[PDB]
């Protein structure tokens, strides 16, 4: 579980369009787009999105 | 830059005055008999409301 | 190292009594002090009323010609039955009584299987003449608080309506503490001693209310041991 | 800057501190009427933003 | 809602439960008893002078605040009178000093000035009457248990 | 002459008697004040005022809340309780409390049957109450107007 | 209430002045129980087509619906009435409004009463554990109802 | 009414923004995100 | 939906602990869409059955969907922005919202019957809010100042004096320590005293550098309370504030000097664990009451008996002709206040320092080690000005007229006070309740009137135009500055460039991102005026602009733009207006 | 004194004031209201003859 | 009676710091009746080494220094308390500390007996400076039960007339701190459970694994007379 996720809050400073993205993304993920690379575990896409952004691969 | 010429959101409201003309611009009947009922078959008068 | 062990067990009564371990080394007194306190004081094989079928009852929150209280009250009474079953999964107890007295806990119909410690506990009281009641008191073995409200859901399918479900509690103990002093062996150069004051209504032996525990830690500690 | 030290005052007796940008937005919003003095182009006692 | 020493003996401004109806209660004593018409009088023992007489009288809320009347708290012994030659009295609902050649009634009983609500109460003097005021509330609102020991 | 009666016999004169923890049997600092005393339960008892309620049936001629104080309950969001969602950063709580979370019957009802397929994200659609007064200006003579 | 042990010692987290920090027995033993009694109503029948029965029975539905209520239309005292289980069974003239273009010609042949009435039955309030204890009803004046 | 009229009477066309403004028509103020679109708005209104 | 909180301990800072059953209803719609996602359910009809039963499959999906939702925990009657925070709902067997300790001082509440309400975010937009803007761990400023969401005012901080307190009774008190790892180690055993004082070897880091902290040896003398402290502290926090006599407000700048040097996560770990072993000593220190704890000074009944006789003296000068009857009240006023005061001289003497102990030598005077002491000096809950007048003379009140009362009460609250004195005390009573009861309400319609003209203010433009802006001064009246120049300063924008004591160098370029470090400067030279920009002097037009608001928010950074501010701020000085009697 | 169910259970009563007047129905001013009110009146009884 | 086995048993090992140990089930009163049991047995009872005796030469005095180190000669003696060794066939057993030259006097210098086994040679006794310095000490670790004091359980050498001798609280355990976390655990259809998450962390003495398996085998031990 995340505890502080002020790093994603870093890699994109919006904090708004940082939702839009991860908005589509979630849409990718469930409407057809495409797979979760990082294999899941127990935390819904939203949460999943979250992780790349600390990661700053998909933006 | 240059943006979307396609709807993508909503936008503003101009609050004035208009035309007796630009208000018929929705009209799609003239309501004749005033009697909304058919009194006997519990059903809907055409040509009214 | 003088393993764990138990001396006689100071009884001064049946239904309560107070083990005592000598040979317990540097904090023993407390560690089963504590790890048997807790089982003790809450998961323990008792008997209750599960299910009773009365015959004068219309509804379970009415007076019946002759008695004091609500029917369901007669029940309330039955909740803490001091009974003590030999082996029965479950068990009918039949109570019929018919006379000017108080219907004790003896007038029941007394199976082999049912041994009540306390012959003069009072359940209700049948003060009329011509007056008269007959019941069967359904009590099942299990362990811990289980009522009947979280079993209510499923009605069981009900042809008989004088099936009233009511409150299991399965809490032969009453009263658990320990305490320590200086135990002497005349091998060792210090060691504690455990005199735990257990209290039992009447169900389960003293020796076998320890029993049962220390072997449910035995079966919780299973799995703990595999990394 | 005497209102800020007279309300603050009051929070003095209830010993507060408050960053004054915020005092300052209420007072700001109370001199949103700008009384057009001398004249000009909308009036010559027209109040405005 | 202010109170005032008028009050004691038949009026509460302590008892006024907590919520919708609060301040405009001021409960009616036990001891109280409603006139007539729309009075309600207060037992006072009648102190001739020296000897304080058992008979009991009716005052009304004129009569009270017109004469000198002992509070609860006054003193006797051996015989009921005052055993001082002082104590403080109401003379128009004002707790003063008065001799005893002054006195002409003290409170009978303890009691005869509060209500079921104050009066169930042990040593109210003791504790805050604002606590009885939400105790007020409460008093209305006892659980039914099943064995009431 | 509570102290008096006390001494009749052999009695705890000082009702604060040193108290061994059954947690294990160690004693406390400064022997407290324990005893019988009497406490007062209320009718509040929670089961008259705790009847869960947060999605069932609305009104039917128009956004109407139906619901009291015992049964049936819900929290009253209020236009003060609006302005709290206008107070704080989050702006995005405050679309959906005045759009789809509480505002179109048609929104929440459009959007329910697909949170239970799954999507994260809504769309807000056409607030009928703005039909309302939309309308009603029209028989004034005023326009509405959205370009490009 | 009832008057009992309390002792004045901060836990700190269990017991801030009016957090009150009980122990089991209260509650396990029924030494402080209150009992209480709800209750409900249906309104009688007269409609705009012809009388009400109290159902009499109870149509289609499943098992447990049908082990409680007899021929009278009402539930077993006594029995489990728990969450939302049925009470009291209540008919209804459907009504000429309501009818239907493919079971037509069935009541106008047929019979008479074997298809115009409906169920529209009474439940138990969310949130009610009990059992139904006083039944008292009444029946057609002047012109009797059926066997009840 | 009365502030209905008084705008209306001269015809201040105000395009609805603000807070309150799309409080009760229930839609994006100009704040956070809201204003992302009104700042690509505002290159788009009274332009072209 | 609506539900009630309490304690639950083990719950951690970023984490609250919903009941299980009242979670189910409420994240029900969310089940349904993951259970025909990963492949359980077969329509909504089938998925609805399934919770119908409570099937152990939704049970599993229960676990998926909750242990890891950014919630919003809203109370709907608040009158400010951060009323309103986010958590992390866990599956709890209990009845009630289980909360962590160190977040109520920011709802200003406690454990025994605040309700809240648990909104549930139906989009990644509301989710996303939650635990970036919104969680608790994400946002330990205030709007108004640096006041740290997280800190301990509870017992839970007077547990920590029992940590950092120190007597010279203490086993242990004489050796020598090289780890404090050892050091809680040699407490979890419980040999050597917590109040033993041990010379510690420490390690001390300070960030002075440009991305290095740049740490040093340094050889103390502290007791094992601190010691234990130690271990769990974030580099970037220095030894030097740790090291004191622990109050509320100390240990309150304690982190926020942690957090205005170092950063947010470092604080986090931080106040979870403090919390658990605060709680420890807490129990530990079983502060008792009821008659048996409280006590009576050899002072005040023999001054009270002076101040008695005193009166029975002007009592005489009356009969004598020296005072008027008016000029004797207000005398006898004087006099028992007099005594009142003398009262205090005596009981804070006697309750400071009367616990004497030997070790190490002949007895020691130290600390007294009773909880009206420790309550005295960190504080939780309640005026020791109150407590002081329980165990003390009450003093005067209000007479049933409006003036003040000519017969004093000479009584304490230790014995049971007088029927009649206490009846005019009554009156007193009357007062307060009533007064309480009627301003709240008025005062939140203030709060209407408020944002009803400041809601239009949202920050809309980057830039501005205006060189001007207010003179912010640390208003010194009297004698000692009263409102300093930082905590007006700090989290705003300067006006213009402001000077040292020296000229032609600049200690705060007029665009400047005022925090922290920069308010140090304002409060390490002898700067005395300094200027900084407001809304009031804004150029921005239907608006402010980000230069000319600050970095105030919940984070420490840029202002949003399109944040709004006057909504906040009507919020920010009608919070206090409900203070305002 | 003591009187049939005193013979199970008293209060140990402690008064201060070595009293004249002794305690009466509780609920005087409701109850006798309700007597006056329905009930068989040749004058006048405030109640339903008032 | 009812009986529910032990399932699913997450064995969260970091192999080194700690083990956090999830188990199901545990109803009313069990992650109780077994959480307190292990903080006890750990905290009292449990075969653990370290030193305890040790004699420079004869300059034994808490507050003093000696030439070639630069730390306090008591400092030095904690750093052993730190040292982490295990004998588990002799008692007491006496070794030497012989390290003359430039560096720090790391445990790896020491005289390796069969019986001591140090674990962490990096832990450095005392730091030694630039020179030939000849340090001695004669080191000895002790076999001991959890946590016993150094201060009471001081041995008869040169302590009474005189005054040498250093002898440290002993770190006889093979933990440093013990945690637990208690929150809703199921059985498919049962109702209330707790969760047993046991968070244990070890000195560096036994892998958490099996200092697991020895804890629970004691408890077992002590169940011998019972079950």
């Amino acid at each position: 579980a995340r505890v502080t996720v002020q790093d994603a809050v870093e890699k994109i400073g919006n904090r708004f369009d940082l939702v839009l993205v991860a908005a589509r993304r979630a849409r990718q993920m469930q409407v057809g787009g495409k797979d979760p690379l990082v294999p899941e575990e127990n935390d819904k896409t939203t949460v999943i999105a979250l992780r790349e952004i600390e990661e700053g691969l998909i933006n | 830059l240059k943006a979307q010429t396609k709807t993508e959101e909503f936008d503003a409201i101009k609050i004035a005055l208009a035309s007796p003309d630009m208000i018929r611009s929705w009209s799609f009947g003239e309501v004749k008999k005033p009697e909304t009922i058919n009194y006997r078959t519990f059903k809907p008068e055409r040509d009214g409301l | 190292f003088l393993k764990p062990r138990l001396v006689d067990i100071e009884q001064v009564s049946s239904t309560h009594a107070k083990v005592t371990l000598e040979p317990l080394e540097r904090g023993f007194g407390h560690t089963l002090g504590n790890a048997l306190r807790r089982i003790l004081l809450s998961s323990m094989p008792g008997c209750a009323v599960t299910e009773v079928e009365i015959d004068g009852v219309l509804h379970e929150y009415s007076t019946k010609e002759g008695v004091q209280e609500d029917i369901l009250e007669i029940l309330l009474n039955l909740k803490g039955l001091a009974v003590r079953v030999q082996g029965k999964d479950e068990v009918i107890l039949t109570l019929n009584k018919s006379g000017i007295g108080p219907v004790t806990a003896a007038d029941i119909t007394h199976d082999g299987d049912v041994e009540i410690v306390k012959p003069q506990h009072v359940i209700c009281h049948l003060t009329d003449e011509n007056a008269s009641i007959s019941m069967r008191i359904k009590v099942q073995r299990g362990r811990g608080y289980v009522p009947a409200s979280t079993r209510i859901h499923s009605e069981e399918d009900e042809r008989p309506i004088g099936r009233l479900l009511v409150d299991a509690c399965y809490s032969p103990v009453e009263r658990i503490a320990y305490n320590v002093e200086a135990a002497r062996v005349e091998q060792r150069t210090d060691l504690d001693k455990l005199v735990i004051e257990m209290e039992t209504n009447g169900t389960i032996d003293p020796e076998e209310a320890i029993r049962r525990a220390a072997t449910i830690l035995a079966e919780q500690l299973e799995a703990f041991v595999d990394l | 800057r005497y209102i800020v030290n007279e309300v603050q005052d009051v929070y003095r007796l209830q010993g507060v501190k408050i960053n004054d940008k915020h005092i300052e937005v209420i007072v700001r919003q109370m001199l949103r009427k700008a009384t057009i003095v001398n004249a000009g182009s909308s009036d010559f006692l027209e109040g405005e933003q | 809602r202010d109170v005032h020493p008028t009050h004691y003996g038949r009026v509460c401004p302590i008892e006024t439960p907590e919520g919708p109806n609060i301040g405009l209660i001021n409960s009616l004593s036990v001891y109280a008893q409603t006139n007539e018409y729309g009075f309600l009088e207060t037992p006072y023992r009648k102190v001739t002078d020296g000897v304080v007489t058992d008979e009991i009288h009716y005052l009304s809320a004129i009569e009270e605040g017109n004469y000198v009347i002992a509070q609860a708290n006054s003193n006797l012994d051996e015989e009921g009178h005052f055993v001082e030659d002082l104590v403080t009295c109401r003379s128009k609902g004002e707790s003063s000093l008065f001799s005893r050649d002054q006195v002409d009634y003290m409170d009978v009983s303890t009691q005869q000035v509060v209500s079921v609500g104050a009066s169930l109460i042990p040593f109210l003097e003791h504790d805050d009457a604002n606590r009885a005021l939400m105790g007020a509330n409460m008093q209305r609102q006892a659980v039914p248990t099943l064995r009431a020991d | 002459e509570i102290k008096e009666l006390l001494k009749l016999g052999d009695l705890p004169t000082s009702g604060q008697i040193r108290l061994y923890d059954g947690r294990t049997g160690e004693q406390f600092e400064r022997p407290v004040t324990v005893g019988y005393m009497y406490m007062l339960k209320l009718n509040h008892l929670v089961d008259d005022k705790m009847h869960a309620r947060s999605t069932g049936s609305y009104s039917l001629v128009t956004q109407q809340p139906l619901g009291g104080k015992a049964q049936f309950g819900g929290q009253r969001f209020g236009e003060m309780e609006v302005w709290a969602l206008e107070a704080y950063g989050a702006a995005y709580t405050l679309q959906e409390m005045l759009t789809v979370k509480s505002d179109d019957v048609n929104g929440r009802t459009k959007m329910y049957k697909n949170i239970v397929d799954g999507n994260h994200q809504m769309e807000p659609g056409m607030p009928e109450s703005f039909n309302v007064l939309l309308k009603e200006i029209r028989s004034l003579g005023i326009n509405i107007e959205l370009e490009d | 209430g009832q008057n009992m042990r309390v002792a004045f010692m901060p836990w700190n987290g269990y017991n801030f002045e009016d957090s009150i920090l009980v122990s089991e027995r209260v509650v396990q033993e029924d030494r402080f129980t209150t009992i209480h009694i709800q209750e409900l109503a249906c309104v009688s029948r007269d409609t705009k087509l012809g009388p009400e029965e109290i159902t009499a029975d109870i149509p289609n539905v499943g098992e447990a619906a049908l082990s409680k209520l007899d021929e009278s239309g009402i539930v077993y005292i006594g029995a489990e009435v728990t969450g939302g289980d049925i009470l009291v069974g209540k008919v209804t003239p459907k009504g000429e409004t309501q009818l239907t273009p493919e079971e037509k010609l069935l009541r106008a042949i047929f019979g008479e009463k074997a298809s115009d009435v409906k169920d529209s039955s009474l439940r138990v309030p969310n949130g009610v554990s009990g059992t139904v204890i006083d039944v008292q009803v009444f029946t057609r004046d002047g012109v009797e109802k059926d066997k009840r | 009414t009365r502030v209905l009229t008084e705008a209306a009477v001269a015809g201040k066309r105000d395009e609805l923004r603000g807070l309150k403004e799309n409080v009760i028509v229930g839609r994006l103020i100009p704040a956070g995100t809201g204003y992302a679109y009104h700042q690509d708005r505002m290159r788009r209104r009274a332009a072209g | 939906g609506r539900s009630v909180i309490t304690v639950g301990p083990y719950l951690r800072l970023h984490q609250c602990g919903l009941p299980k059953k009242m979670a189910l209803e409420l994240f029900k719609p969310f089940i349904y869409g993951k259970l025909e996602l990963r492949g359980l359910a077969t329509t909504i009809k089938a998925a609805k059955k399934m919770v119908e039963r409570e099937e152990a499959v939704v049970w599993d999906i229960l676990d998926e969907v909750i242990r890891e939702h950014p919630v919003l925990l809203n109370r709907a009657p608040t009158l400010h922005r951060l009323g309103i925070q986010a958590f992390e709902p866990v599956l709890i067997e209990g009845k009630a919202i289980q909360l962590h300790p160190l977040v109520c001082a920011a709802y200003n509440a406690d454990f025994d019957g605040d309700q809240m309400a648990v909104h549930v975010p139906l989009t990644l937009e509301a989710q996303l809010e939650a635990r970036a803007l919104m969680m608790s761990t994400n946002n330990i400023l205030s709007p108004a100042n640096g006041e740290p969401i997280i800190v301990p005012s509870q017992d839970v901080v007077l547990g920590l004096y029992y940590m950092t307190r120190d007597c010279v009774n203490a086993k242990g008190e004489g050796m020598v320590l090289t780890g404090p790892k050892e050091a809680e180690r040699l407490y979890r055993s419980g040999l050597a005293s917590l109040h033993a004082r041990v010379k510690v070897r420490i390690t001390e880091y300070e960030k002075d550098a440009n991305g290095e902290l740049v740490a040093k040896t340094s050889l103390k003398d502290t007791t094992v309370g601190r010691a234990i402290l130690w271990m769990i502290v974030p580099k970037g926090l220095p030894y030097s504030i740790v090291n004191q006599a622990l109050g509320k407000k100390a240990i309150s700048k304690m982190l926020n000097t942690c957090y205005r040097i170092l950063g947010l996560k470092p604080t986090v770990i931080f106040a979870d664990q403090i919390m658990y072993t605060g709680f420890a000593y807490a129990a530990r220190s079983g502060a008792s009451v009821g008659i048996d704890d409280m006590v009576i000074p050899e002072k005040k009944h023999e001054i009270i008996s002076e101040a008695e006789a005193e009166v029975a003296e002007i009592q005489e000068q009356f009969q004598s002709g020296l005072v008027t009857a008016g000029e004797r009240y207000n005398k006898v006023i004087d006099i028992w206040a007099a005594a009142n005061d003398r009262v205090s001289k005596a009981m804070m003497d006697n309750l400071q320092t009367e616990t004497v102990i030997n070790r190490d030598g002949q007895e020691e005077k130290q600390v007294s080690f009773n909880s009206i002491y420790m309550m005295a000096d960190s504080g939780a809950r309640g005026s020791a000005a109150q407590i002081r007048q329980l165990a003390g003379m009450r003093g005067l009140m209000a007479k049933p007229d409006g003036s003040i009362i000519e017969t004093p009460i000479t009584a304490n609250f230790r014995e049971g006070l007088n029927v009649l004195q206490y009846f005019i005390s009554t009156h007193g009573a009357r007062k307060g309740l009533a007064d309480t009861a009627l301003k709240t309400a008025n005062s939140g319609y203030l709060t209407r009137r408020l944002v009803d003209v400041a809601q239009d203010l949202v920050v809309t433009e980057d830039d501005c135009g205006t060189h001007e802006g207010i003179m912010m001064t640390p208003v010194i009246e009297g004698g000692d500055v009263k409102e300093p120049l930082r905590d007006r300063v700090l989290g705003r924008v300067t006006a213009e460039d402001v000077l040292k004591p020296g000229t032609a160098d600049i200690l705060v370029p007029r665009n400047t991102l005022l925090h922290e470090q920069w308010c140090d400067l304002l409060e390490e030279n002898s700067v005395d005026a300094v200027k900084v920009r407001s809304v009031v002097s804004c150029d921005t037009d239907f608006g402010v602009c980000a230069h000319c608001y600050g970095r105030d928010l919940a984070r420490g950074h840029i202002i949003n733009k399109g944040e709004a501010i006057g909504v906040i701020a009507a919020q920010s000085i009608g919070e206090p207006g409900t203070q305002l009697t | 004194v003591y009187s049939y169910t005193e013979k199970k259970r008293i209060r140990k009563d402690f008064g201060k004031r070595p009293q004249v007047l002794d305690v009466p129905y509780l609920l005087s001013i409701q109850l006798d209201s309700f007597q006056k009110f329905i009930e068989q009146d040749p004058e006048g009884q405030y109640g339903l003859e008032a």
